[PDB]
C-alpha cells in the first residue's frame, strides 16, 4: 500500500570523477554511480492519478540544476544590487549529462507508462521504478532541446489548455536538429543556428493540427513573443559554456504550415545575461576561440496562448511559456513519489 | 463568452437579490462585486465558495452553464454592479439598485435663473433644483415658451443624505446668450412618485 | 498582507502615452502573475493582459499589442502598464489585480482578490482649464416656508476635480455637492447649493470655496439676494 507523498531524493549518474566537465565535477560529489541494477515492476490493474504541474520531483530538480550552476558557471561579474562581484571568469567545459532522480527507503517512483498520457489525470500502466530515467538538465528557453521524445503521437501538455496562463508544453515525437556555430575567427559573438526548414515545417504543421484538437476547430497560428526580456523572447541556451540567444521568427512562419530549405537563425552570443537561478546580471569573457558548435535535438516547444480572443476564430501561440522548472517538468511528467504504508 | 442578467434589479433592503450569469465556455466561474467610485471585490470563486470576508448571505450556485449569486436579505451596501468571470473574459454586470428605505417624500423645487454674470460672458445656464426627496427616481422637464427641451440639459444626483436618507438632483440648461434672449417662459417640470401631478417651477426672462 | 499599490489620477491628450506603476508588497513578487483590467464607461470590466515577473512574459489581447506594454522592475517589486497613442475611448479607471492563490510552486491567475485602488486615466483633447464660479441667488422662487436655497455654479473647468465648501468650512448642513458633468465641450460643470434660513439671508453672508487643482485655481464666490 502507498500513497502519494513528497520527500527529498538523491541524484545518480554515470559521471566520470576525472572529468573537468562541470555537470560530471557536480556529479561526482552530488550524486551516486547510476543503479547498477534497475528493476522496473508492472503494478498491475494499478490506476493512478499523475499531475505533472503539482509535482516535487520538478521543485528538487530545480534546486539541484541551481546549485550546479551556482557552483559551476563562472562570470567575470555578477550584478545583484547594490552588489557587483568580480572574480577570475577561465573558460569552462559545460556539456549536461544525464542526471536519474532517486527515491530512499520507504519510498518509490511511481511511472506512468501510458503513451499518450498528457501529464495530468489517470494512468492505467503504471510502474515502480527505482530512479527515474537520465534527464540531462537542459537550460533553454522556447525550445526544449535534447529531452526525451513523446512515444506516439504529438502531445500537447498544459495545466489547462483553456487557461492562458498556463503554459503549454509541446512533446514532439520525432526530433528535429537545431545546429548552431559560431564559425572560427568581423563579429566573434555572431552566431547562427541552421534548421531543416522542410523537416521543422512538416512537424510544427503537426503540432498545429494537435492544437486543432483542443481547439474546436480554430485557426492556429503562431506569432513572435509579445514581450519580455531576451531570454525569453529569443531562444536562449548555453553551448560549450557560452550563452546563445538566437531569433526564432523564421521557425514559426505560419506560411510553411499552411516552403523551405535550410533555415538559418541569427545569434548573438552574449556575455551581458540575465541569470535564470536567482534574479541578476552576470557578465561573462569574450566567446572562446575557434569553431563553436552545438547540434541538438529540438524535441518539444513551450507555448503561450494569447488571452482575449473570442472575437477572431484564430487561436494565436507565442514561443516560450514559463519558467525553468517546465524544462524538467517536459521529462519528470511521467513520475510522481509514492510513500509505502 | 459570458452572458448576465438581468440587466437591473431595483430591490428594497431585506429582499433577495437573485443575479444569473450564463456561461459558453470551460472554466472556473467567479463574481466581483464593484461598489461605485471603488475597486471590484471578489464575492464568489470557484462558482460557490465565498472569497475573504464576504457575508454568508452570499451564495454562488451553478446549474449546468447557469451560474446564480444570490445576496439574501439584501443592504443598502450591496448597491453596485455585479460583474460574472471566467479567465481574462467578465460579464457585462448586473446593477443592483437598492438603499435605505424611507417614506416617500416629494423633490422641493427650486429655479435659478442664470446670473447675470454668467449672461455678460455670453452663456445662460438655467438651473433647476429638485431638493430631499425619496426614492431616488424623478423625471425634469424643461420647457422654454413652453417647448419641451430634450438632449440640451444634464443633470446629477447626490448621494442619500446622512441624516434623512433622501436625494437632491441638479439640472443644469445651457443656451447661448442669443438663444436665450429669444424667449420668455423657462420652466423646469418635475415627476416624482411623491407628488400627484407634476411640479413647475418657473421664471420669466428678464423679470425677478 | 498583500498590498497593489496604484499611482495617481492622469490626464493627457489624445496621442500621448501613460504610465501607470502598481507597487506590490506582502508577497514574493516573481511568483505569480500581475493582471491590468481596465473600467471604461460603457464597457464594465475588461482584462489587458497579465504579466508574469519572472523575465517579464506577457500575454495581451489582440486589440491592445502595440500599443499596451506591461513592464516590471523587479528591484521595488513593482508592475507597470504603459500605454501609448492614446485615444479618448482608453478613458477608464485602471486596476491592477493579483489572484487569491500564489505560492512559490503554483498559483491561479485569475481569482482577483487583490486590487489596486484604481488609476483614473482621462484622454482628452481639453487643456486644463480653471472654473468661472456663477452665483445661484436666492429668490422669491426660491424661498417657501422659512427656508431659500441658494448656490454656486462651478462651470466650464478641465480636467477633474473640483471641492467646493460653504463659509470655509463653517457651513455643511443643508449643503448639496453635486456630482460633476461633462459637458460636451469637453469642460465640466459642478453645481453645490445649500438651504438657509430664508431670516438670515440679509444678515448671514453666504461664499462658496471652490478649489481646483489641477489649475491651481481657487475662487471665494460670495452669493447673494439679486439687487432687484
Ligand atoms: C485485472 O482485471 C482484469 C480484467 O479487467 C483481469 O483479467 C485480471 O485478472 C485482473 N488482475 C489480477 C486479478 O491480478
Ligand atoms: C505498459 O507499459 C510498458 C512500458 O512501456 C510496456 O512494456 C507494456 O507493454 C505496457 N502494457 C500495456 C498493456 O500497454
Ligand atoms: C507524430 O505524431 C503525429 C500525431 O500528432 C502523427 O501524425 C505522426 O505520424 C507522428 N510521427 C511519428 C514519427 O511518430
Ligand atoms: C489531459 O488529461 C485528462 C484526460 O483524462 C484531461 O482531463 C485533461 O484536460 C487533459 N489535458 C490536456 C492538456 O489535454
Ligand atoms: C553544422 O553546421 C556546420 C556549419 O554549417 C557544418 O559544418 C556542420 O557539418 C553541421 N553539422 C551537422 C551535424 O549538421
Ligand atoms: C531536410 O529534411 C527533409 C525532410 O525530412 C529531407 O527530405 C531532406 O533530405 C533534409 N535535407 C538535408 C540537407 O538533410
Ligand atoms: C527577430 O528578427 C525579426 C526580423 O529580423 C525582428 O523584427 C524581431 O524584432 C527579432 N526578434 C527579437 C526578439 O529580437
Ligand atoms: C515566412 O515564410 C514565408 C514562406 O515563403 C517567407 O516568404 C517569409 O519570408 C518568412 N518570414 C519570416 C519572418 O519567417
Ligand atoms: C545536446 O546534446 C549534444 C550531444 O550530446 C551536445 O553536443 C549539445 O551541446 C547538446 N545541446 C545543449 C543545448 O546542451
Ligand atoms: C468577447 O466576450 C466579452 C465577454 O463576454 C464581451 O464583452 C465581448 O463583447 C466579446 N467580443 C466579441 C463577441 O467580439
Ligand atoms: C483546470 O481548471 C479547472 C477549473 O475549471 C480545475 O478544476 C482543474 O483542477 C484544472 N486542471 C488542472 C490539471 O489543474
Amino acid at each position: 500500500v502507498w500513497k502519494d507523498a513528497d520527500t527529498t531524493l538523491f541524484c545518480a549518474s554515470d559521471a566520470k570523477a576525472h572529468e573537468t566537465e562541470v555537470h560530471n565535477v557536480w556529479a561526482t560529489h552530488a550524486c551516486v554511480p547510476t543503479d547498477p541494477n534497475p528493476q522496473e515492476i508492472h503494478l498491475e490493474n494499478v490506476t493512478e492519478n499523475f499531475n505533472m504541474w503539482k509535482n516535487n520531483m520538478v521543485e528538487q530538480m530545480q534546486e539541484d540544476v541551481i546549485s550546479l550552476w551556482d557552483q559551476s558557471l563562472q562570470p567575470c561579474v555578477k550584478l545583484t544590487g547594490g552588489s557587483v562581484i568580480k572574480q577570475a571568469c577561465p573558460k569552462i567545459s559545460f556539456d549536461p549529462i544525464p542526471i536519474h532522480y532517486c527515491t530512499p527507503a520507504g519510498y518509490v517512483i511511481l511511472k506512468c507508462n501510458d503513451k499518450n498520457f498528457n501529464g495530468t489525470g489517470p494512468c492505467k500502466n503504471v510502474s515502480s521504478v527505482q530512479c527515474t530515467h537520465g534527464i540531462k538538465p537542459v537550460v533553454s528557453t522556447q525550445l526544449l532541446l535534447n529531452g526525451s521524445l513523446a512515444e506516439e503521437e504529438i502531445i500537447i501538455r498544459s495545466e489547462n489548455l483553456t487557461n492562458n496562463a498556463k503554459t503549454i508544453i509541446v512533446h514532439l515525437n520525432k526530433s528535429v536538429e537545431i545546429n548552431c556555430t559560431r564559425p572560427s575567427n568581423g563579429d566573434i559573438r555572431k552566431a547562427y543556428c541552421e534548421i531543416n526548414g522542410t523537416k521543422w515545417n512538416k512537424v510544427l504543421k503537426q503540432v498545429t493540427e494537435k492544437l486543432k484538437e483542443h481547439f474546436n476547430n480554430k485557426t492556429i497560428i503562431f506569432q513572435p513573443p509579445s514581450g519580455g526580456d531576451l531570454e525569453i523572447t529569443m531562444h536562449h541556451f548555453n553551448c560549450r559554456g557560452e550563452f546563445f540567444y538566437c531569433n526564432t521568427t523564421q521557425l514559426f512562419n505560419n506560411t510553411c504550415i499552411g516552403c523551405n530549405g535550410t533555415i538559418t537563425l541569427p545569434c548573438k552570443i552574449k556575455q551581458i545575461i540575465n541569470m535564470w537561478q536567482g534574479t541578476g546580471q552576470a557578465m561573462y569573457a569574450p566567446p572562446i576561440d575557434g569553431k563553436i558548435n552545438c547540434v541538438s535535438n529540438i524535441t518539444g516547444i513551450l507555448l503561450t496562448r494569447d488571452g482575449g480572443a473570442n472575437n477572431t476564430s484564430n487561436e494565436t501561440f507565442r514561443p516560450g511559456g514559463g519558467n525553468i522548472k517546465d524544462n524538467w517538468r517536459s521529462e519528470l511528467y511521467k513520475y510522481k513519489v509514492v510513500q509505502i504504508e | 463568452v459570458l452572458t448576465q442578467s438581468p440587466g437591473t434589479l431595483s430591490l428594497s433592503p431585506g429582499e433577495r437579490a437573485t443575479l444569473s450569469c450564463r456561461t459558453s465556455q470551460y472554466g472556473s466561474l467567479a463574481w466581483y462585486q464593484q461598489r461605485p467610485g471603488q475597486a471590484p471585490r471578489l464575492v464568489i470563486y470557484g462558482g460557490s465558495s465565498r472569497a475573504t470576508g464576504i457575508p454568508d448571505r452570499f451564495t454562488g450556485s451553478r446549474s449546468g452553464a447557469d451560474y446564480t449569486l444570490t445576496i439574501n436579505r439584501l443592504e443598502p451596501e450591496d448597491f453596485g454592479i455585479y460583474y460574472c468571470q471566467q479567465y481574462e473574459f467578465f460579464g457585462q454586470g448586473t446593477k443592483v439598485e437598492v438603499d435605505i428605505k424611507r417614506t416617500v417624500a416629494a423633490p422641493s423645487v427650486f429655479i435659478f435663473p442664470p446670473s447675470d454674470e454668467q449672461l455678460k460672458s455670453g452663456t445662460a445656464s438655467v438651473v433647476c433644483l429638485l431638493n430631499n426627496f425619496y426614492p431616488r427616481e424623478a423625471k425634469v422637464q424643461w420647457k422654454v415658451d413652453n417647448a419641451l427641451q430634450s438632449g440640451n440639459s444634464q443633470e446629477s444626483v447626490t448621494e442619500q443624505d446622512s441624516k434623512d436618507s433622501t436625494y437632491s438632483l441638479s439640472s443644469t440648461l445651457t443656451l447661448s446668450k442669443a438663444d436665450y434672449e429669444k424667449h420668455k417662459v423657462y420652466a423646469c417640470e418635475v415627476t416624482h412618485q411623491g407628488l400627484a401631478s407634476p411640479v413647475t417651477k418657473s421664471f420669466n426672462r428678464g423679470e425677478c | 498582507q498583500v498590498q497593489l499599490l496604484q499611482s495617481g489620477a492622469q490626464v493627457k491628450k489624445t496621442g500621448a502615452s501613460m504610465r501607470i506603476s502598481c507597487k506590490t508588497s506582502g508577497y514574493t513578487f516573481l511568483n505569480c502573475p500581475i493582471n491590468w483590467v481596465r473600467q471604461a464607461p460603457g464597457r464594465g470590466l475588461e482584462w489587458m493582459g497579465w504579466m508574469k515577473p519572472r523575465g517579464g512574459a506577457v500575454n495581451y489581447p489582440q486589440k491592445f499589442q502595440g500599443r499596451v506594454t506591461m513592464t516590471r522592475d523587479m528591484s521595488t517589486d513593482t508592475a507597470f502598464l504603459d500605454m501609448s497613442n492614446l485615444r479618448s475611448d482608453d478613458t477608464a479607471v485602471y486596476f491592477c489585480a493579483r489572484g487569491k492563490y500564489c505560492t512559490a510552486s503554483d498559483y491561479y491567475n485569475w481569482d482577483f482578490e487583490h486590487w489596486g485602488r484604481g488609476t483614473l486615466v482621462t484622454v482628452s483633447s481639453p487643456a486644463t482649464k480653471g472654473p468661472s464660479v456663477f452665483p445661484l441667488a436666492p429668490s422669491s422662487k426660491s424661498t417657501s416656508g422659512g427656508t431659500a436655497a441658494l448656490g454656486c455654479l462651478v462651470k466650464d473647468y478641465f480636467p477633474e476635480p473640483v471641492t467646493v465648501s460653504w463659509n470655509s468650512g463653517a457651513l455643511t448642513s443643508g449643503v448639496h455637492t453635486f456630482p460633476a458633468v461633462l459637458q460636451s465641450s469637453g469642460l465640466y460643470s459642478l453645481s453645490s447649493v445649500v438651504t438657509v434660513p430664508s431670516s438670515s439671508l440679509g444678515t448671514q453672508t453666504y461664499i462658496c470655496n471652490v478649489n481646483h487643482k489641477p489649475s491651481n485655481t481657487k475662487v471665494d464666490k460670495k452669493v447673494e439676494p439679486k439687487s432687484c
